[PDB]
RNA sequence: GAGUACGGUAGAGGGUGGUGGAAUUUCCUGUGUAGCGGUGAAAUGCGUAGAUAUAGGAAGGAACACCAGUGGCGAAGGCGACCACCUGGACUGAUACUGACACUGAGGUGCGAAAGCGUGGGGAGCAAACAGGAUUAGAUACCCUGGUAGUCCACGCCGUAAACGAUGUCGACUAGCCGUUGGGAUCGAUCUUAGUGGCGCAGCUAACGCGAUAAGUCGACCGCCUGGGGAGUACGGC
């Protein structure tokens, strides 16, 4: 996210959010993706918030 | 006043008069000194899970500049309306006004 | 005693640390046949082995050939043994396994579980 | 965690692929964790010990 | 030194309401037939009055998977779903402002895990007491099947913990190396600031060990100790 822009990770960008979920539908640990801690926290909050609005699934099963 | 961002999705059966609800809400909140900055409609998407045993909903976004009174009355409208399903209000500090995701795909 | 045909069944394997239960149903969840490790005549330490699960799946499949069921989808659920031997018994019964899915229920916080055994 | 049998392969790669997918998801670990109740003292102690061992593992590489 | 005004950051800091998804339990209904559950092995227990399994629906309560980390915040106790509202402090940068306005602190005042107590609600799971089955020489235990106070909420009391870093608060100096959290400057690297960790020279220690987050070198104030039991007990007061 430090490459060009994006002052934060928004909950409306599903294309970026889907890069940080596993096929099950869980958040990917920061030690794998190499993301900074601050940006990982922003990922977590955005993913939960978008998961509320049914844009992302809580679980692959449902 | 104070900035707010509201995401609001309507039952698919009533997903034809959504213009009316948008207009009445906008009037009711800008008649008290409020303001509308962005009003986006990307409705009729598929749900990632079934809410009230439906799998479709009509999404809409609006950024508003309102006060406590307008907030409370709009929240009541969403609360006691039956074509509301789900709601999200996300106060922020800047007026965002230039597209969010629209339909990037063809 | 009356006849009814049905194609494309779903087989549920319910594996625990003590037993396994295999149940073949239609798409609507209507059970046609079932079998269990204890029903196969193992009854004890032998009940918690993949061999018992394989025999149970064999019996259930042979019962289910009555209705037809050229095709089975599979739902595995539970941590115990017999988790995979049941599926490889089911195919050898002759069905065409389209897919396998794990449906083990996981709480997100849930109720608190029992106290720990002091053994 | 789910798979499919696609393009006429034996029922010996699909089963192993399903096993690998389930291991990657973390099903047995989750069930073994909720098997009994772990009091917060024990949880915190385990996290501390694992962190110490992880740090020693990292340091011993050099 | 200590404070004020001004932008700006990160946070499970606190309080009041609203709402989510997974799972368990009970209840209603369809299919279906002889087992299910549990153990080291069993038995108690639940089933042909149709169980466990499986599919649909409804009610309710509590905890908040992944993110999650020698990570963060708080004086400590402690604080992990999401949103709005009310609110405390810390960090950071430039300029201006007051002009020693400071540190510690016997009495005193306030916050203070869990269990417990009072009044009124609630009741899914777990589970002191209790009942039954095992094991045993016995078994008022470990183990199994059940299960009530309690655990949850509001207000009030209680005032204790291996309440621990077993290390009082404040300030100043004393080789270095390797990580990490919030944030600035210079040209990914270097410098710098407040935290949080692993090693380590001097020095200190009975030794273990500490070692800029000192248990080293110093200063200001406070609390406490004086062989082991009897005993943190008796009597008196509060
Ligand atoms: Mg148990
Ligand atoms: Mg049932
Ligand atoms: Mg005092
Ligand atoms: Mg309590
Ligand atoms: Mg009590
Ligand atoms: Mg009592
Ligand atoms: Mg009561
Ligand atoms: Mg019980
Ligand atoms: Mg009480
Ligand atoms: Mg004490
Ligand atoms: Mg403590
Ligand atoms: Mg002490
Ligand atoms: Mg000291
Ligand atoms: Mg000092
Ligand atoms: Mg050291
Ligand atoms: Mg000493
Ligand atoms: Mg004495
Ligand atoms: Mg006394
Ligand atoms: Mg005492
Ligand atoms: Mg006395």
């Amino acid at each position: 996210f430090t490459a060009e822009g994006v002052k934060e990770i928004d909950y409306k960008d599903l294309n970026t959010l889907k890069a940080y979920v596993s096929e099950t539908g869980k958040i990917v640990p920061s030690r794998i993706t190499g993301t900074k801690a601050k940006y990982q926290r922003q990922l977590a909050t955005a993913i939960k918030r978008a998961r509320y609005l049914a844009l992302l699934p809580y679980t692959d099963s449902h | 006043m104070r900035h707010y961002e509201i995401v609001f999705l309507v039952h698919p059966d009533q997903s034809e008069q959504v213009g009316g609800m948008v207009e009445r809400y906008t009037k009711a909140i800008e008649e008290d000194g409020g303001k509308i900055h962005r009003l986006e409609d990307w409705g009729r998407r598929q749900l990632a899970y079934a809410i009230n045993n439906v799998h479709k909903a009509h999404y809409v976004l609006m950024n508003v500049e309102c006060s406590a009174k307008a907030l409370a009355e709009l929240e009541d409208n969403f609360r006691y309306n039956d074509a509301v399903i789900r709601n999200l209000v996300m106060r922020r500090d800047e007026a965002v006004t230039e597209q969010s995701e629209m339909l990037k795909a063809e | 005693k009356v006849k009814k045909t049905v194609v494309d069944g779903i087989a549920h394997i319910h594996a625990s640390f003590n037993n396994t239960i295999v149940t073949i149903t239609d798409r609507q969840g209507n059970a046609l046949s079932w079998a269990t490790s204890g029903g196969s005549g193992f009854r004890g330490s032998r009940k918690s082995t993949p061999f018992a699960a394989q025999v149970a799946a064999e019996r259930a499949g042979q019962a289910a050939l009555e209705y037809g069921l050229k095709n089975l989808d599979v739902n595995v659920k539970g941590p115990g043994p017999g988790r995979e031997s049941a599926v490889r018994a089911l195919n050898a019964c002759g069905y065409k396994i389209a897919s396998i899915t794990d449906v083990t229920p996981i709480p997100h916080n849930g109720c608190r579980p029992p106290k720990k055994r002091r053994v | 965690p789910a798979v499919k049998v696609k393009e006429n392969e034996p029922f010996d790669v699909a089963l192993r692929r399903f096993k690998r997918s389930c291991e990657k998801a973390g099903v047995l670990a989750e069930v073994r964790s909720r098997e009994f109740y772990e009091k917060p003292t024990a949880e915190r102690k385990r996290k501390a010990a694992a962190a110490v061992k992880r740090h020693a593992k990292k340091v011993q590489r050099e």
